[PDB]
């Protein structure tokens, strides 16, 4: 999942 | 009753925790809805977590987001152990210490996008713009889709966000206040506001409007  | 989905996990991690759903009867998806009530996240020793879109409509639904570490102890005791102790207390940006999903379990009678009208205003990355829309209305804002569609008057407060990286531009964020009369600021308000779940003053995001 991407993360920020 | 028990539904739930998982973020940061390996497959042999996600086996492990569709083991502990079958023993326990419990739904397992690959997305988040109104009716998923676990967000099972992947931490480190002390229960601090990666912020992923899950993470952040976890809490922003007040759903139980609770540690990998959750599922893994259970097993290891052939039971069920209450998710109240294995919590994530922060994130590796907001803090290892905020207890927000905490807070959000603990103020669906106040949220902290109450009289709130936002509008997501352009192009964002890695996050869906309706997905950034869902996030503020759990959060009780009002979502607005044209700069121009803001409510006149007073009663509510309007808020443009916007996130810079995802424009090439010219004269594009700089120079929302001469569309509108509202202020505008980065996604960062938000997500930041979600995780700690504490309504973060925009002085810290605000972006330069022309005259
Ligand atoms: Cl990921
Ligand atoms: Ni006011």
């Amino acid at each position: 999942s991407p993360t920020f | 009753r028990m539904s739930m989905v998982v973020s940061g996990l390996t497959p042999e991690e996600f086996m492990l925790v569709y083991k502990f759903a079958r023993k326990h009867h419990i739904t397992l998806t690959n997305l988040i809805t109104e009716e998923t009530t676990h967000v099972v996240m992947k931490t480190d020793a002390e229960f601090v977590c990666e912020r992923t879109l899950k993470y952040f409509l976890g809490i922003a639904g007040g759903k139980w987001v609770v540690s990998y570490f959750w599922v893994t102890q259970s097993i290891k005791e052939r039971k069920m152990l209450n998710e109240h102790d294995f919590e994530v207390r922060g994130d590796v940006v907001n803090g290892r210490n905020h207890q927000g999903p905490k807070r959000a379990r603990e103020s669906q009678d106040r949220k902290i996008f109450r009289g709130l009208e936002i509008c997501c205003y352009g192009p964002f990355t890695n996050m869906p713009t309706d997905q950034l829309e869902w996030m503020v209305q759990l959060c009780g804002a009002s979502v607005v889709k044209e700069l121009s569609s803001f409510t006149l008057g007073t009663g509510v407060h309007p808020i443009v966000v916007v996130q810079p990286d995802a424009w090439t531009e010219d004269n594009g964020f700089h120079a929302i206040g001469q569309m509108c009369e509202a202020p505008v600021v980065t996604r960062e308000w938000v997500l930041d506001s979600v995780a700690l779940y504490q309504c973060q003053e925009l002085d810290t995001y605000l972006i330069p409007q022309i005259p």
